């Protein structure tokens, strides 16, 4: 029939043309070569406590920064209230209150969290690297892209940055390692 | 009326045997001798620098591409091959990155030399339309390119406005990744951009051709609110030669200027720390992505919860709508609602020279667009903050109410007759 | 007063003399932790700059490090067609090759260079490992000589440089008192060469566009003034 | 006659505001519902098959220059990364590579198709002009394109066919060395290519864009010496659906061939030499350029002083032309006398349907063309010296003398009238 | 017969077990001298081919040679996103990538490994430092053996490899007889596997392709007999 | 006037157009950094005397090839006659005679020339790499392009090729060495 065949013809034109254009939308997708996104193994290795440490990974740097008694205090005392994003970013752990006791870090596979911080170096507003080294109105991170105050302990204050500044997954290698992934 | 005199082929055998590719036929007949109002002022050449900005860009970009090599490793070494070894180099680098400032400088005239001439106002929607069009086409080439050199600003500017991309919900991500080739940036995006790069300008070109098109068919806007009077037609001069000269005149005047800037101030306008290499671990202070995206840059980080006109806090309503989508909706918004003015100005009615209100709102747009200019490149400390919404919100109340009211109590003026303006 | 250059200006085709002077300082002075890459060898001959002779140029080439190789891994003799070296690491800082534009630029490295006096009396003790400057502004401060929100009270700030020259740090051979200022300026000239060579080039380029398109903007005005005649004579 | 039928623009208010853009107008009354006549066999689907084609080759070259470094150290690496970790690689590279034989292979059949139904003869010289300059366009652009992978034949495929540019004397080694960006083929030569292969595609758009007004403009050539007698010509259904829809079902057929080909025998038009890295020190056996020049490469390497017909030994006449500038000019020669066939074809007759000896020495002329196909691949040892010689000479007769004898003496057949062909 | 392998045709995914098999012999014997850097180690899990255990591929890849870094040089631990080693000169041989697709291709590397027998009766003494082999046509040949215009008289000629297995030289795990034919068939395979890695995705496509088209197709001639009736039914 | 001035006008705008174009078509020539083209030392360094040496330089091979005795025979009982390029192409000489004893090499600092030949690897047809290693019709080189057959000394026989190969200008560096440039 008339309509059917017409008709039929065209839907048949429709899905091959679909069917090509397809691939010339998938190709920009990340590659195998992109697929990898591996792990790191860091090395502490008595960097001087309390200034930082940063490595690449992933196209991002990973921030590990020891703690400043006056940095640490400043964070321990901040109550949830007033804290924009209060979800601890962190995946090494559930969604558990961004409380300093659990967003500082693993204890070293002993048993203390208020000396060492790795988190990603990564602003959550559109991917800029905030500068270290106490900076900013809270003694933190200042991102510069369009001002983002951080604090002590990476939750985001004072900016458009929506949430903190996240977690990897990581675990210690006995005192003296890091493993990113 | 609309003369076209096709010439009729009379001229000889030449002209004769051309009857098998009417071509002459058509430049004549059509884009020589259009016959054009007498009343143009000096903003009506724009168009033929835009023109021949665009030619420049071209041919300097495919002579660059002999020598830029697409990638991390070897970006940076290739310009400096070009600006040290290569016969012309620099040339070719500051006029081909000039250029295009002298490109958007250029179009900011044509685009306000319209808003204020009713060139937007019926009969003449398309040509506006396809001018929005091109002004999106022409801005995503810019980004693409400034990105080539994988300086320092490159890399974060990319990181910036592809984040934009990546504030939506549910379909961000997705986008972002697909568009960076990857997670972050590297070598992947850089191909992408200078594929991209090398082949929108075409593109344009065509669309230049429907705008030159258009424009053609519909009668070039005149000072005044009159039309050419069809029915002989004693105004209406044609373009060649007198608009042609005029307008060549104006441009040698323009590209003497720019050639002055190109051989004494070349590095004025650029940002210095594109002259370091790239370091995705290390962000520079006052990234201040470039000179022409200033205005919407700012649109977006004004609206951040930071001020009792925050609207924001009152968006929040739905869940989804967040500060960074608000923003870029704004932005997106800025431009679509240049783009419907046509069908919001309820004016029957034309060039602002016998609208006075219609003057004073227009020369507050002018001084808006300034501001924003000068305040993107400034921190978002107070009181930057307040200038920053009240420009964005005069912005959009101009565009939306203001035309409007306008259309409805604005008509204290004798409009005039005779396009013949012998004054 | 501000102690301009020769090429601060529409003229001032790079005085060579500086240059040389400049080279004998960053050879013997900068090169033990700067380098640039981005810088031929054979740009020592070619013109707009030191037009040195040539076979200096190999022998200075042959007595710097080794280049190994691009296709056999094996330490050659660094041939002038080369790039200079590259100090990276420990202890040593960045390229100098486009130094003079990623910054009134030359300015910036003599006021540099020029500044590295004792520590101020907010903090006399000063670091260690670190050293004062009166014009790097992108340096550590102590919270001692900050404000009371974070900004320094200093002109200039900490930076990882050491002081470059002394009072008379090496000889001119040309004759000629080499204090500090006048190295520095002279290095300042010569890391703006590195950074912009064809920069005479450029200004003759822009004398030779200006007139010719003065003169064709002069006939194309006269040409619209005749044309544009019979419509603008009786009003 | 000709009826353009505009439409008038009476569907409704939708189609009566595009009065100010016409573009429905042209599409609809020219490039849609253009009589065509009836006596149509499937030698004229192959325009359709080429402009998809060339559609085909744009978008697959776009997408690939997202991944392809061109540089000398990671080219070749480069074109690994897109046939292993790409999604859809050796898809695009394969329908890349491969689309460029079918192109040719189309326009050959498209050329042939013409020199036999007189598409040549007048009214029809600008189409055949344009088509000539394409041809040129797209030899150059193939040429750049097989050198971009960097592999063993890209090489010194280039050397030769530059080395032709340089034989000449005076001004060889400078345009030599102007084009190679040196004195032999290295990095710089790479970039040219990748720039220029990723450029001329749309001057052949809009050569092709130009072609397509020629033929609308004149008459469609039709297996018969008549035209659509124009004065209503019941003859002349339109473009669209029928042959739309016949061309469309050839194209299907062909992507059909061309996919199986591409899934079950990619490698085989191909040189396995492409596959292993260059080394300029060592030259392989039989080099053998490609396919789709093999005649010209035969031409070149035919004249040598090696037979009694050698021409040489008497141009030498003249101490400048020697043999290798000989080889070029016969070449260059070979396709200007094709470009000047409709001024040498000496007949008031058109196509050969109706003209016997014009069809022998037709097919003889298709032999020819199949032979040196085959010879250009073959030593230059004995025999096949003697037969290049002959294919070459013939060649150059037809095109020189046989038409016109032909026009002379070559009218015993009933021309057939009515192109309404009711049998 | 020829010996024709499972991927020869239009169909035949490359039967895996034979892969791993050509993976065992590579690894252990080629290896010595040949590489195949176009090859990523990430690829032995991926499908269509050896879909071995990811974790013994970061073992193995662990086991290899030391590739320095693109960054910080510094010898690391060879992770398998690089790629396979090089072995490049020295009494080394050229890349294994894609010399399955630089000569029917695997037929050529199994002929080839396939035939190394003793020096022909007509140069027995042979040369020194070189081996013969029956297929390998680009290699020198004595002039004892040259004909009258420097055509060799024998099949093949003398290459640079020596003989790479004997009867016995490896164990198979699957349980198999590890003869000298079965490892040259299947080292081929492996090596057509490491150059035309998306092969079977090629033959469904193709599939997939041929019959869609062959649909519209058909369709199209149906519409086109339609819509062509009305002048094709008197004559 | 009308004429002079409407004439000038076009000429300036010619001049003009001209002056910008031409930089368009100087920067495809030779850069400065291939304007270098410099010299090379090969050392001979006991190669096994007979067969032959290859070297990379301005992107083309150098050919150092030892020579056998059955090789120089033919090659000194060449007359002049039936020799297509009787101008010994040799750099480091005059036009002299393409003889081989003008042909084969400088003397090793000594007094001796049939035994070494020092020749630039590059067809004069179209500048293809003849193959070596004893090969042709004539015991010398043959090149594959296009079948052009080279002679012992290098001079061209049998093929389109119109000049033999040349010789770059060399010297020796005390009988264990080559300078080439
Ligand atoms: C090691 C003993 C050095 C020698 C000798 C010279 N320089 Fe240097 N320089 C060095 C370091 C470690 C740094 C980094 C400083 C920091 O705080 O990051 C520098 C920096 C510079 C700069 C850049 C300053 C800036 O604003 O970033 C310049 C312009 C500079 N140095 C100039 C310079 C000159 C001209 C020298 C020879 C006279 C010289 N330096 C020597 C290490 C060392
Ligand atoms: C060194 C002890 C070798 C080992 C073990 C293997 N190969 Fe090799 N191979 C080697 C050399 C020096 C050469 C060059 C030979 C020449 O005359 O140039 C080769 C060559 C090959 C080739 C290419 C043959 C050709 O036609 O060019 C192939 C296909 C090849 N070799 C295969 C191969 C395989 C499968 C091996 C493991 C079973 C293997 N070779 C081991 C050196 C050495
Ligand atoms: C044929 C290629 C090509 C075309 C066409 C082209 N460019 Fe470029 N562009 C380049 C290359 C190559 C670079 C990198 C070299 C450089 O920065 O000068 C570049 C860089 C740029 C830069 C950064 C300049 C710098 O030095 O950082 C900008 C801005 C730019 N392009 C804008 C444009 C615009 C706008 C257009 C036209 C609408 C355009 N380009 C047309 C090739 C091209
Ligand atoms: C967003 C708006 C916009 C953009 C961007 C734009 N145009 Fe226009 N253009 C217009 C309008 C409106 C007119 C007036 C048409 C009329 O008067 O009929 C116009 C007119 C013109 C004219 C004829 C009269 C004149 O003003 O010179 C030319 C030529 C022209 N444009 C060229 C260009 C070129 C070339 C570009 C870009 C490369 C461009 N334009 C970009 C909207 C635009
Ligand atoms: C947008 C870019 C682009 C366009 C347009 C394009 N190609 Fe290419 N072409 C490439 C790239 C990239 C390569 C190298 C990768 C490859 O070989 O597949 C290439 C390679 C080739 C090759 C060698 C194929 C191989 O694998 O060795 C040929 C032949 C070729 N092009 C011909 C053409 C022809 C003919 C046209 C159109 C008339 C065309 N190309 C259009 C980008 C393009
Ligand atoms: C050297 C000759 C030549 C070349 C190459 C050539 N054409 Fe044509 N083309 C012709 C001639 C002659 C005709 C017949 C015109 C007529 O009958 O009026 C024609 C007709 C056509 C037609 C309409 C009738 C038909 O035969 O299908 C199309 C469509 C077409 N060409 C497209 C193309 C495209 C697309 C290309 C290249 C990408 C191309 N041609 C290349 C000479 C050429
Ligand atoms: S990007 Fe970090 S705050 Fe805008
Ligand atoms: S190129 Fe050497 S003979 Fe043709």
């Amino acid at each position: 029939r008339r309509d059917f065949l017409y008709h039929a013809t065209a839907a048949t034109g429709v899905v091959v043309t679909g069917a090509a254009v397809w691939p010339l939308i998938n190709q920009m997708n990340a590659s195998a070569d992109v697929k990898a996104m591996a792990s790191i193994f860091v090395d502490v290795s008595a960097v001087e406590v309390g200034t930082q440490l940063t490595v690449k990974w992933r196209g991002k740097p990973v921030f590990i920064r020891r703690r400043d008694e006056k940095d640490i205090e400043l964070a321990r005392s901040v109550p949830l209230g007033a804290l924009r994003d209060t979800s601890a970013e962190n995946a090494n752990k559930p969604g558990a209150e961004a409380t300093d006791e659990n967003r500082t870090l693993p204890a070293f596979d002993g048993t203390n969290t208020g000396e060492w911080l790795v988190m990603l170096g990564v602003c959550t507003h559109l991917g800029c690297v905030p500068m270290g080294d106490k900076s900013g109105d809270f003694g933190g991170w200042f991102c510069p892209c369009h001002g983002s105050h951080y604090d002590s302990a990476g939750r985001i204050r004072k900016g458009p940055a929506p949430r903190n500044l996240d977690i990897p997954v990581a675990a210690f290698v006995d005192e003296t390692t890091i493993k990113l992934g | 009326s609309g003369i076209p005199h096709d010439h009729y082929e009379p001229k000889t055998g030449i002209e004769k045997w051309l009857h098998d590719r009417l071509p002459i036929v058509g430049l004549v007949y059509d884009t020589i001798m259009i016959p054009t109002p007498k009343n143009l002022n000096w903003w009506w050449i724009w168009g033929i620098v835009l023109a021949f900005t665009l030619v420049l860009q071209i041919v300097t970009g495919i002579v660059l591409a002999m020598h830029y090599t697409p990638h991390v490793d070897l970006a940076f070494a290739s310009v400096e091959h070009i600006m040290r070894d290569v016969n012309g180099g620099w040339a070719m680098r500051y006029i081909h990155a000039n250029g295009a400032s002298l490109f958007f400088l250029a179009v900011y005239i044509h685009i306000f030399r319209g808003l204020y001439y009713g060139s937007y106002k019926a009969p003449r929607e398309i040509t506006w339309i396809v001018g929005m069009v091109i002004y999106l086409l022409m801005m995503g080439t810019a980004f693409m390119g400034y990105v080539l050199p994988w300086g320092q600003m490159s890399f974060w500017g990319a990181t910036v406005i592809t984040g934009l991309f990546g504030a939506i919900p549910g379909i961000g991500p997705s986008i972002q990744a697909w568009l960076l080739g990857g997670p972050a940036v590297d070598n992947a995006t850089l191909n992408r951009f200078f594929s991209l790069h090398y082949l929108l300008p075409f593109v344009i070109a065509a669309l230049v051709a429907i705008h030159i098109w258009a424009f053609h068919t519909t009668g070039n806007n005149n000072p005044t609110g009159v039309e050419v009077r069809r029915t002989a037609e004693k105004d209406t001069l044609p373009f060649w030669p007198y608009f042609v000269i005029k307008d060549l005149f104006a441009l040698a005047l323009v590209l003497l200027g720019f050639f002055a800037v190109v051989a004494y101030m070349p590095n004025y306008l650029g940002h210095p720390d594109n002259y370091v290499q790239a370091n995705p671990l290390s962000t520079p202070a006052h990234i201040v992505p470039e000179w022409y995206f200033l205005p919407f840059y700012a649109i977006l980080r004004a609206f951040a919860a930071d001020v009792w006109v925050v609207i924001l806090v009152d968006g929040l309503t739905f869940g989804i709508v967040d500060a960074k989508f608000f923003g870029v909706i704004a932005m997106f918004g800025a431009i679509a609602v240049m783009a419907l003015a046509p069908w919001l100005d309820t004016s029957k009615v034309r060039s602002g020279a016998y609208r006075p209100k219609f003057r004073m709102w227009f020369w507050f747009l002018v001084l808006d667009f300034v501001v924003l200019t000068w305040v993107g490149a400034m921190p978002t400390e107070y009181p930057y903050d307040w200038i920053s919404l009240i420009a964005s919100t005069y912005w959009f109340a101009y565009f939306l109410v203001i035309l409007p009211l306008l259309g409805a109590t604005e008509k204290p003026e004798p409009i005039p007759a005779s396009i013949e303006e012998d004054f | 007063p501000d102690h301009a250059f020769s090429f601060e200006g529409i003229f001032g085709k790079y005085d060579q003399a500086q240059l040389r002077r400049g080279f004998q300082v960053y050879n013997e002075v900068c090169s033990a932790c700067h380098g640039m890459k981005f810088v031929p060898i054979r740009t020592l001959a070619d013109d707009g700059g030191p037009q040195l002779d040539p076979t200096f140029v190999r022998e200075y080439a042959a007595g710097l490090d080794t280049i190994i190789d691009k296709d056999s891994g094996e330490e050659r003799d660094r041939k002038e067609t080369d790039m200079f070296p590259t100090r990276v690491g420990d202890g040593m800082g960045p390229d100098l090759s486009v130094m003079a534009k990623a910054r009134g630029g030359p300015e910036y490295i003599y006021n540099y260079v020029i500044g590295f006096e004792e520590n101020p009396e907010c903090a006399p003790e000063g670091i260690d490992g670190y050293y004062y400057n009166k014009t790097f502004q992108i340096g550590g401060v102590p919270d001692t000589c900050k404000d009371a929100a974070g900004v320094k009270i200093t002109h200039g700030s900490w930076a990882r440089m050491p002081p470059p020259l002394v009072d008379d740090q090496v000889t001119y051979e040309d004759g000629t008192p080499a204090t500090v200022d006048q190295m520095a300026q002279d290095v300042s000239a010569f890391l703006m060469w590195a950074a912009e060579p064809k920069l005479v080039a450029r200004k003759q380029m822009g004398l030779v566009a200006m007139v010719m398109l003065g003169l064709l903007s002069v006939m194309l005005y006269l040409t619209n003034k005749r044309l544009w005649a019979p419509y603008k004579g009786h009003k």
